[PDB]
RNA sequence: GGUAUCGUGAGGGUAGUACGAGGUACUCCCAUGCCGUGCCUCUGGUUUCUGGAGUUUGUCGAACGGCAAGUGCUCCGACGCUAUCGCACGGUGGUUAGCCAGUCCCAAGACCAGAUGCCCA
RNA sequence: CGAAUCGCCACUUCUCUCGGCGCCAAGUACCUUCAUAUUCACAAGA
RNA sequence: GUUGGUUUUACCCUACUUAGCUGGAAAUUGCGAGAAAAAAAAAAUUUUUUAAAAUUUUUUUUUUUUUUACUUGGUACGAAAAAAA
RNA sequence: GUCAAAACUUAUGGGCUCACGAACAAUGGAUGACGCUCAAGCCCAAUUAGUGCCCAUUAUUCCUUUGGUAAGGGCGAGAAAGUGUAGCCCUUCCGAUGUAGAUGUGGCGUGGAGGUAAGGACGAAGCUGAUGGCGUGAGCCUCAGAUGGACCAGCCUCUAGUGCAGAUCU
RNA sequence: GCGUGAGCGAAAGUUUGAAAAGCACUUUGGAAAGAGAGUGACAUAGACCUGAAGUCGUGACAAUAAUGGAAGUACCUCCAUUUCGCCAAAACCAGCCUCUACUGAGCAAGAACGAGGUCAUGGUUUUGGCGGAAAUGGGGUGCCCCCACCCGUCUUGAAACACGGACCAAG
């Protein structure tokens, strides 16, 4: 049993544009599963960006440090404080919301192979960026800023790349079936249907 | 305005949540290397000096014995019972898998008692009938195929033999279980090495070797709640203080309105994790049994052992295996203490320097101790009434 | 009388002592642990922490009572050893068993149902404190009641 | 589900510093100061081992042995505690001295589907 | 233990810059069961 | 200008400092189901090896008990027999 | 844009901008937060595009109340000539906040009295109350006591030592 | 009772019951007391009418800064009423609301047809669902979302780091 998940790819979405949507999806119940947090983008050069954060780390109570502001430094622990700063997190509307949603750097192998991966195209990089305006990609940023995994993930990602691309021609035999088997379906008894499907583009 | 009193990265000054000292990091892997152990689990048993000749250049001392203080660390070997694999993980390491050694021995087993004697005593009973049989022999194949495949870590898991400590002092008899990490070469290379040593005993000797400097770690003595003179070094209060001299007069001030994490408070002091770089090794020893001439160096050809005449006090005899290492070590007289390969670059024009002793001392601790020997002590005294009364005895019978 | 009355009269015996002169807090304490017990393992219980062999659970009236480790015994850190009070509850238990024989019953299979000790009016007393002032002290005296069943 | 064991390490803490001499004007050395983390072999201090001795007045009839003097007092005194008053130690990498990471310290309320041992009426 | 949930799949479930099917006959031939569950009412079914 | 001239209370709350205990993943509930898991098995993606014969019996392998190498007292492999798969 | 209702980040609008930007030196930290950068910024204009939406104790409208010393009509159970009640009935209209303060009240409630009417050992007062019911409300009433044990509510008139969270009140 | 004194100066209802019939006797306890038994109409009338609050103990139960408001919902209701009517849904009518002209393609511009919405609008039933229970209402407890600065006070200004404020009863 998997509950009704949607698995959001974050490669080359605007971190806050991608967290106040998804932020928003969470509140109207959809559970969903960040993936490749590791990707998002950010406006600006990387030293904007961290500046940007370490005027974040520098946040912290004298009193007692180890109960002060946090600053997680995992882009997907990023993505998390990103987005559930865009929700009730005090209310437990908000509390609940903020765990029904899962990030993670690369795309764990639990959630590769379970189907298709969502986009937000609202939160694209090129449809928000400029183009040749300079950007932040999110898990390089913070590699610089303390997270220790940004080489753990991308010999990852290398994995399942090498390995989703090997199962990619492992059944292009298969696809090039149903392509030659379907297309010769039209030929087969379907005749009125089969202007019935010109009609539609079919 | 004067410096803080106390370091704020050795803190929470609380008591340490084991005994053992064991190894928070090990040094880095590098597969240049041929695969070796990079710690070992050692008792303290008690401190001497030595003599020595520097021969550094530079300073008043070169070509000059100098009298350096040792501590002496009985080391029994240890016992490999399994390995432990460890696959990078994006949040971070995570065991893959353990193979246990077919057979463990019973201070091991011990350590998963807490009332060994009166218990069934049925630990690693099913993993001693499951790895005998196929099916159990395929499954510890597949944990060896995941190692050599997805681990980064290979692990031994080693643990002290407290029944070869013979301490009469020491009174554990479960045995200290410990990881003691490979680093080496390729990962099928630390595997070999990890199950060809799987079941066999591990000798400091070969883990380290003199002259050669360990990193420490062990929890420091323990002092209980102690108070902030001498839990911080904070200055006491001039005598005419009326709450009470020994005391932070201030410990905050109107804001922020609460005190800091970093104003000293009495709590705990001692019996924290330390771990204490570059103490170099003076000398591994052989068992007495095996090499009755410790501490009998080329310039003191006197047959002598490295245990004192009183014994250690509050340890007694070293039975063993010693490491022999320069200066204090953390930790009170029977403790366990890992010491692991150096962390430090160890390149230093010191650390590098071979060390021949000229004089390990065997004086009593315990008075003054004036003589080296037993047989010292009796050339000097020659003999005396207590021996009068026995060789009168020895004629009757 | 009982704040509960037994299941089954004929069954069980009932036992009290009004103005014990233990303290309430303590017998407070003591009396509780027994409340689901069997007679005999309260017959010991008691035994037992008159020897400072286990300890009564202090829950309530912890205050800034001392740690012990025979505490762990009732999940809690804070435990205690009245005397007193102890001795009390094993006196009004050997008050119950001897009432639990007179109804024909047998004591050993007898089992504590309800213990209550409500708070007794209280006895004043007389401190002399500091600036001429005189604060009270009162002894604060609890009614135990209880009745032990035992089982059909 | 217990119990136990070994670990993970998010997060948080975080520290080394200065001076001098040498060597040749960087490197490289060699000491020290400060700081810090310990430790107690040595050396010093500490004695309620009132250990051993000496000793004063009272006292036990006396010697012996004590005893009282709130530890009578003086000498020596182990164990232990402790002193920069002794001693050992104080490590890197990446980015723009900083800074971050590490080493170092606490580390799962970071709820670790990490591993593992045992039993699962 | 009655539950809320209401598409699936090794044709998406790679990468880097109209996925297939399913929706009442395993198929385009309507063979063929459906009622009274009596015009909404949580789908009374998964 | 000079001189003399009572400095009280925490045992509360929080901060902090150590020190414990116990719960908890719908952060105590729902059964409300998401793993940085895997997607016949192991070894060198494909091939070969690991109960068989008519539920019970037989055979094989492994472990425990009895009669050299490991730091050297106590555990391992040796043997032989029995039990379990 | 999210928090946050609404542009599920609208425009089939214009410019400008790379680093900040969004009416009235010292505990770490504030466009409100996040974050935003072909803006989620600024100036300008817009409203589905050369063929908007969201939120008030506001407005309008509807229901109800209350007030009007406001406007009228009327006189199966009711129809009272009525300031005010459980309002004589119906209709329409306008008003409604409010400290100090003023006033009203067939307004509430207390001890007592003149009356009236009634109740009570088949249980008065008192007290208890997931006892509901009624009243805008002060409150009243009923139920239930596995409460009590002997007094007493209604109504009109009279009376007052008459209503209490707060006085460092006793 | 207080004060050397002059003087100050309480609290206290024996209101158990009709009557003492004031708990004999058994039983445990050293006792106090307890368990039975007995008296009485009642002893939760026991030396005491009533028997409040607050406080506490206990059982059971719901549960997880406080309180609080709004609205629901979950569960419970020793409550009320109603039904043997209650919940719904659709329709109809009314109401209500929404959705040419000029100009030189534009407006400063006017209706119409048609359709929709709606009872927290009025009147017309219809049709089904439910019926020891159902049903509406109330009450209780929890949650959810949301709102919500401790009151009294003097003061221009109080949530104030301004004063008074532990609880309750009688006054
Ligand atoms: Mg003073
Ligand atoms: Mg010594
Ligand atoms: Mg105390
Ligand atoms: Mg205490
Ligand atoms: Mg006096
Ligand atoms: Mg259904
Ligand atoms: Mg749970
Ligand atoms: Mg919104
Ligand atoms: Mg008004
Ligand atoms: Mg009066
Ligand atoms: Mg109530
Ligand atoms: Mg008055
Ligand atoms: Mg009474
Ligand atoms: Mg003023």
């Amino acid at each position: 049993h998997r509950p009704e998940i949607i698995v959001v790819d974050l490669k080359d979405h605007v971190l806050g544009r991608a967290a106040a949507i998804v932020a928003k999806q969470l509140l109207l119940g959809k559970k969903i599963t960040a993936v490749r947090c590791e990707q998002l983008t950010i406006a600006g050069t990387e030293i904007r960006n961290k500046i940007k954060y370490l005027q974040f780390l520098r946040k912290r109570k004298l009193s007692n440090p180890k109960l002060g502001p946090f600053h997680h430094r995992s882009p997907s622990d990023i993505f998390l404080r990103t987005v559930r700063s865009m929700l009730p997190r005090y209310t437990k509307r908000g509390q609940k919301a903020l765990r029904q949603l899962v990030a993670y750097e690369g795309i764990p192998t639990n959630v590769v192979r379970t189907g298709g991966r969502v986009v937000i195209p609202k939160a694209q990089r090129h449809y928000c960026y400029r183009s040749e305006r300079p950007y932040t990609v999110l898990g390089n940023m913070c590699k610089h800023v303390g997270w220790k995994y940004s080489d753990v993930v991308k010999k990852l990602e290398t994995a399942r790349v090498e390995k989703a691309a090997r199962h990619h021609k492992k059944t292009e035999k298969l696809r090039a079936a149903w392509k030659s088997a379907r297309k010769e379906a039209l030929s087969k008894v379907s005749k009125n249907n089969l202007e019935v499907l010109k009609k539609f583009g079919y | 305005e004067h410096p803080r009193h106390g370091h704020l990265g050795f803190l929470p000054r609380k008591r340490s949540r084991q005994i053992r000292g064991r190894v928070r990091s090990f040094p880095k892997d590098d597969p240049s290397q041929k695969p070796h152990l990079t710690s070992f689990m050692v008792f303290k048993a008690g401190m001497t000096h030595i003599v020595r000749d520097v021969d550094r250049p530079g300073s008043k001392v070169n070509k000059k014995e100098v009298v350096e203080p040792v501590t002496i660390l009985e080391a029994p070997p240890m016992v490999v019972v399994g390995i432990v694999g460890y696959r990078q993980t994006p949040v971070g390491h995570k065991t893959i898998g353990t193979v246990w050694a077919h057979h463990t021995s019973v201070e091991f087993r011990r350590r998963f008692y807490k009332n060994w004697k009166q218990s069934a005593q049925l630990a690693f009973t099913k993993r001693k009938q499951f790895a005998r049989t196929t099916e159990g022999r395929l499954a510890e194949a597949r944990t060896l195929k995941a190692f050599a495949k997805k681990a980064d870590i290979i692990r031994v898991v080693a643990h002290t033999q407290l029944r070869k400590l013979r301490n009469n002092r020491v009174g554990v008899k479960k045995a200290h279980v410990s990881e003691i990490q490979i680093n080496g070469g390729t990962i099928a290379e630390k595997i070999e090495l990890a199950k060809s040593l799987l079941e066999k005993e591990v000798r400091i000797d070969s883990i380290f070797q003199q002259s050669e400097t360990c990193d420490v770690c062990a929890v420091t003595k323990g002092h209980g709640f102690t108070g902030v003179v001498k839990r911080w070094g904070v200055a006491c209060l001039p005598r005419k203080t009326h709450r009470g001299l020994r005391k932070v007069a201030c410990i905050g001030a109107w804001h922020p309105a609460r005190v800091m994490y970093t104003v000293a408070r009495a709590g705990q002091h001692g019996y924290h994790h330390r771990t204490h770089l570059n103490k170099k090794i003076y000398q591994l020893g052989r068992a007495v049994s095996m090499e009755p001439n410790q501490a009998t160096t080329t310039y003191d050809l006197t047959a002598k052992s490295i245990t004192p005449m009183g014994g250690f006090v509050g340890y007694g005899t070293v039975r063993n295996d010693y490491i022999m290492l320069k200066g204090s070590v953390a930790g009170p007289r029977r403790r366990v203490i890992t010491l692991r390969r150096p962390m430090a670059p160890q390149t230093s024009r010191k650390l590098t320097e071979q060390i021949t002793l000229k004089f390990i001392d065997t004086s009593s601790k315990i008075g003054h101790g004036r003589f080296q020997t037993k047989k010292e002590k009796s050339q000097w005294f020659g003999p005396l009434k207590k021996d009068r009364i026995r060789r009168e005895e020895r004629l009757r019978k | 009388h009982y704040s509960r009355k037994p299941q089954v009269s004929s069954k069980s015996a009932k036992a009290k002592v009004s103005d014990l002169r233990c303290h309430f807090k303590n017998t407070f304490e003591t009396a509780n642990v027994i409340n689901g017990m069997p007679l005999r393992k309260a017959q010991q219980l008691y035994r037992q922490v008159l020897a400072k062999t286990r300890c009564i659970p202090f829950k309530r009236y912890n205050g800034k009572i001392g740690r012990t480790a025979q505490a762990k015994e009732w999940g809690q850190t804070k435990g205690r050893w009245p005397r007193k009070s102890v001795v009390a509850m094993l006196s009004l238990l050997k008050n119950a068993e001897a009432n639990a024989i007179e109804k024909g019953l047998d004591p050993n299979k007898m089992v504590i149902k309800h213990v209550q000790v409500d708070q007794a009016a209280r006895m004043r007393r007389r401190t002399y404190r500091a600036h001429g002032r005189i604060t009270p002290y009162m002894c604060s005296p609890c009614h135990v009641q209880l009745f032990m069943t035992q089982p059909q």
